[PDB]
């Protein structure tokens, strides 16, 4: 039951080449997440309005006027260049490929 | 099947107001609270004969 | 020969449910047209200038 | 044995087209429950009577 892990980590980058040119890239990335229970028990629609700048004439462009909602669910985003690949991949792939 | 000429009575949800359809009675708050009314059940017209 | 209708009216709009959220809407629609011998005999080349 | 799921969790509603104007309309629920032992230890034949 209980008691076994259920995954192995790899967080590396392997070069499968093609031939012909093409070069297939896999990037592989594992990392440890930390999760705290939620303090808004429910969906909340929050509606935030600065006025320390809003309010002033000067100030224009600090507009943060906006009403979000608010939801008790977290998000696994790794939308990251940085988060994929390794440092020294990049210098790697910026210098040979020329497309990706 | 729409077998009349004018348009029947729907049920739609009407901007922040004191219209009973108002969106905010079914939109969560500041805090997260929340509250279910009553929906317009039968709304298209029925003939009876 | 003549004297006979050539044709039926209807002017009505059916639902065909073509299910996977699509639905097939066929509109038919019948009017009586109503033609005037026109005025200009031949193609004319008016020019208006307010 | 223990310390694994044994279910999943689903709270949404399905519209299956079957054409012909009618639509299986299939509606998944799910929430969660809290039980505490009940106070009465047995078939309780209370009165009450305001």
């Amino acid at each position: 039951g209980v008691g076994v892990s259920t995954g192995s980590y790899d967080n590396q980058t392997h070069y499968r080449f093609l031939g012909d040119g093409w070069v297939e890239i896999t990037a592989l990335a594992t990392r440890l997440v930390h999760l705290n229970m939620p303090k808004s028990e429910n969906y909340c629609r929050i509606r935030v309005h600065n006025t320390t700048d809003t309010s002033v004439k000067g100030n224009m462009a600090k507009d943060d006027a906006h009403e979000q909602i608010w939801t008790p669910w977290s998000l696994v985003d790794a939308n990251a260049w940085g988060v994929w690949l390794q440092p020294s991949d990049w210098q790697y792939i910026c210098n040979t490929m020329s497309q990706l | 099947a729409n077998t009349t000429w004018n348009p029947v009575y729907q049920v739609s949800a009407e901007d922040n107001g004191n219209s009973y359809m108002s969106v905010t009675k079914w939109l969560p708050t500041a805090t997260g609270n929340m509250q279910s009314v009553p929906l317009i059940t039968r709304p298209v017209a029925r003939n009876t004969y």
